[PDB]
RNA sequence: AAUCCGGUUAAUAUUCCGGAACCAGAAGGUGGAAUCAACACGGCAACGUAAAUGAAGUUGGAGACGUCGGCGGGAGCCCUGGGAAGAGUUCUCUUUUCUUUUUAACAAACCAUUGAACUACCCUGAAAUCGGUUUAUCCGGAGCUAGGGUAUGGUGUUUGGAA
RNA sequence: GGUACGGACAAGGGGAAUCUGACUGUCUAAUUAAAACAUAGCAUUGCGAUGGCCAGAAAGUGGUGUUGACGCAAUGUGAUU
């Protein structure tokens, strides 16, 4: 056979298109001002990011030992303005927008763009209308826990730093795109994944699925954890499959 | 005169689509370019640019708002503020 | 009637192929390439055109004598006269706001 | 090309040492034309009367180069 | 309970002086016929003495603790008033609507103005005045 | 960054010729301007001028941006009424029918007049009996209507070029 | 007045039903244009980054990723009801 459609998806013509956007959305380098008080930013714009459902915020910063100004790009939170003062740090104020360790923010509270390492600059609930909960922490050897948007529960350092509010874009996902065009236009911006074609659809050279004189698997579509790519197609390493009917 | 009685803004689509879905998409699309009110200013002149981006007109207030995609505000965002306001009230007193 | 070419060998309607026609004193309907039209500069802080600055492409600035490239007031040419205004007004307010909470530290 | 509203400004770019030449253009109408070739402009004077003209033309300087058309 | 009265500093806020510190001269509430509007004349600081260290020398400080005034009649709604106020020695009656139509007369009050305002500076009483606001 | 017209050859031309311009760089050749101690004045203001010292550093702007829809102006074209010059037709009719009746880059002054603005901004003033207003319903105590100003300026006007 | 006149030119035939694919779109260049493919919609699967999927002979190597579950990856079914 053939190499198949998910195997040739190692760059070339499936790398993201990248043109039309204006920065990657991080935190702030973590930094003296940021370890031991805070550092007070504006809101300067905030745009549309072709790719992604969510706005950005460009805030500008006064550099603590140059001058000059650094402008950083976040993740807007709903109810962010342009013109609004926010503030990161170990001392900032439990506000929607600012920066805060999530060590130094009670338990309930709804954060976002939140660090897996102190310091990587975030990574846990930054797509449109997501957020992380605080849900304990533990003071000695501090870890905090947190909730994600899977429903994970997952232990953070009580010094990674997690953004005050839910992430702007709102429900996004909440309105059908009705027709092929409106999919065609979403996907144009992101990458060459749309449309796709069924493996069934195919001949066996091609897909694992293809071929037969009705269109048809053959065999089950759950496929070991340990397939070899090529053969790892279908539902891989599926607990279970059908229609659930009430789950945790 | 009424023009229609049930499609309203979604008669563009004609019969297309299926009733539910042209149903789904009028109700956020009546969300979507409604006019809602600046806070800020206290006019109307609040609509939306780009999902999550929400501009204002006028000489005063030319500030841009991040808020819902098809709303200004979430019921979610709503909630997490007050929410965040009483923990933040809390831990100061 | 009169029918017109290109003057250059560019074939295309581009944005740097504008064109526009003349009459000639030879009687003769041919066009004229010309250049895209000129921006006025923009505020810093609210984005308006300033006045008192003609629309030129950006080179052509150089050939201005100063007071054609500003207006004789703090960030002339930089800033609006309104959004000057707020600044001076902001600038002093909040020093003031400075000073009496130094002095209601003590 | 420049035009000169002045008989006096006129006067003053033709004892200029740029100034090579002037040109005499009587129109139609009666009217004359002064026109001073400097490095680079050239300068148009109209004048509208012909008593004018003539105490203009000997209002020149001397060793000014005047050239009829 | 006036706030503009003649010795007030204000800042004006429009203008080619906008950003300058000025000293309110006289405060013409009602409007007249040239200038139909509340306006005020004032003396003001066009350009600011540059600050002095003890390392520099003698003729050196003498350059730099100079200053430029100027003197304008200023619509109410172009000033904002401040909380300072000048002592205003001499300037008590020399600026007055008849001074601006003659520009010897304009030179004159000028040049009156530089000498109290330099000689004010000098002997620091009202420091913040001669200090340009920063915006 | 910056070039136009007219002409010219058997055959090149925004390249040659005639005429008229423009840009960039270098040196500084004159003239002017400011400065007697320092780097100009005017205007309430929007902002104005023949010039109007400005190193490092910083910040801002221009370059610089989709698509559809109708509305308003300009230029060339098209059409039309006279005059002129030549031509076609003319048993009869046709004060007829046809052709020609042109004006560049660049420069200057004006400029919503004559066509397109209350477009943006400023000043006075303070609006319910609310008014203003687009083909398209937007605008106003965060200052409407009105009155007067300031800026943006040509493929517009009047000229130079240029008959 | 030729009972003629969108006078040439230009320029829809229409209706009652059954099978089938919802629709617009796409393909066997040179025998197949379709009921095939795609599609919105519906559902399932993996994965919280020391990760999932994909790549490379190797690497102090690459893609998804200017990404973070309202996401990326892997399948099925095929608008609505
Ligand atoms: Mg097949
Ligand atoms: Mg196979
Ligand atoms: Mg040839
Ligand atoms: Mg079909
Ligand atoms: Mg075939
Ligand atoms: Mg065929
Ligand atoms: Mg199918
Ligand atoms: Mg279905
Ligand atoms: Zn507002």
């Amino acid at each position: 056979g053939r190499v198949i459609r998910a195997q040739r998806k190692s760059g070339g013509i499936f790398q993201a298109h990248t043109r039309l956007r204006k920065g990657a959305a991080q935190l702030r380098t973590l930094d003296f001002a940021e370890r031991h008080g805070y550092i007070r930013g504006v809101v300067q714009k905030i745009i549309h990011d072709p790719g992604r459902g969510a706005p950005l915020a460009k805030v500008a910063f006064r550099n603590p030992y140059h001058y000059r100004t650094d402008v950083e790009t976040f993740v807007a939170t709903e109810g962010m303005y342009t013109g609004q003062f926010v503030y990161c740090g170990k001392n900032a104020a439990l506000t929607v927008g600012n920066v805060l360790p999530v060590g130094e923010m009670p338990e309930g509270t709804i954060i976002s763009n939140v660090e897996e390492k102190a310091g990587d600059r975030g990574a846990l609930g930054r797509s449109s209308g997501n957020y992380v909960i605080i849900v304990g922490h533990d003071v000695d050897t501090g870890k905090t826990r947190v909730k994600l948007p899977s429903g994970a529960k997952k232990v953070v350092p009580s010094s990674a730093r997690g953004v005050v509010g839910i992430v702007a874009g709102g429900g996004r996902i909440d309105k059908p795109l009705l027709k092929a065009g409106r999919a065609f236009h979403k996907y144009r911006v992101k990458r060459n994944c749309w449309p796709r074609t069924r493996g069934v659809a195919m001949n066996p050279v091609d897909h694992p699925h293809g071929g037969g004189n009705h269109q048809h698997v053959g065999h089950s579509t759950t496929v070991p954890r340990q397939s070899a790519p090529g053969q790892k197609v279908g539902l891989i390493a599926a607990r279970r499959t059908g229609l659930l009917r009430g789950a945790a | 005169t009424k023009r229609t009685k049930k499609v309203g803004v979604t008669g563009k689509y004609g019969v297309r689509y299926g009733a539910s879905l042209r149903r789904d998409v009028r109700k956020i699309e009546v969300q979507q370019h409604s006019r809602y009110q600046c806070p800020f200013c206290g006019r109307n002149t609040v609509k939306r640019t780009a999902a999550g981006i929400w501009c204002c007109n006028g000489k005063g207030c030319k500030k841009v708002l991040a808020g819902g995609a098809w709303t200004v505000t979430t019921a979610a965002a709503t909630s997490a503020r007050s929410t965040i306001r009483r923990l933040r009230e809390m831990v100061e007193v | 009637a009169q029918r017109v070419t290109y003057r250059r060998r560019l074939a295309y309607n581009t944005r740097s192929n504008k064109t526009r026609i003349i009459k000639t004193p030879g009687n003769n309907i041919r066009y004229l390439h010309i250049k895209k039209l000129g921006t006025i500069p923009r505020c810093g802080d609210t984005g308006v055109p300033l006045q008192g600055i003609p629309a030129l492409r950006p080179r052509e600035f150089a050939r201005l004598s100063h007071n054609q490239k500003k207006v004789q007031r703090a960030y002339g040419g930089c800033l609006s006269a309104n959004a000057v205004k707020d600044r001076i007004v902001r600038a002093f307010l909040i020093e003031e706001q400075k000073i009496v909470k130094q002095k209601l530290k003590q | 090309p420049r035009q000169i509203s002045d008989i006096k400004q006129f006067l003053e770019i033709a004892r200029r040492k740029d100034a090579t030449s002037a040109r005499i253009k009587k129109n139609t109408n009666k009217d004359v034309k002064f026109k001073l070739r400097c490095s680079k402009y050239l300068y148009t004077l109209v004048v509208a009367d012909a008593k004018k003209a003539e105490k203009l033309r000997q209002s020149l300087p001397p060793d000014l180069t005047v050239t009829e058309v | 309970v006036k706030i503009l009265k003649p010795g007030k500093v204000a800042l004006i806020t429009r203008g080619r002086f906008a950003g300058k510190k000025v000293v309110i001269l006289q405060a013409i509430d009602q409007g007249s016929k040239s200038h139909p509007f509340g306006h005020a004349v004032v003396a003001g600081v066009e350009r600011y003495p540059l600050k002095v260290t003890k390392s520099m020398g003698a003729k050196r400080i003498a350059r730099r603790s100079r200053v430029k005034p100027f003197i304008k009649v200023v619509n109410y709604n172009h000033l904002m008033p401040t909380r300072y106020a000048l002592e205003l020695d001499n300037l008590k009656g020399l600026i007055t609507a008849d001074t601006f139509k003659e520009p010897t007369q304009r030179s004159a009050a000028r040049k009156t103005v530089k000498k109290t305002f330099e000689e004010k500076y000098q002997s620091g009483k009202s420091a913040w005045f001669f200090t340009p606001l920063r915006f």
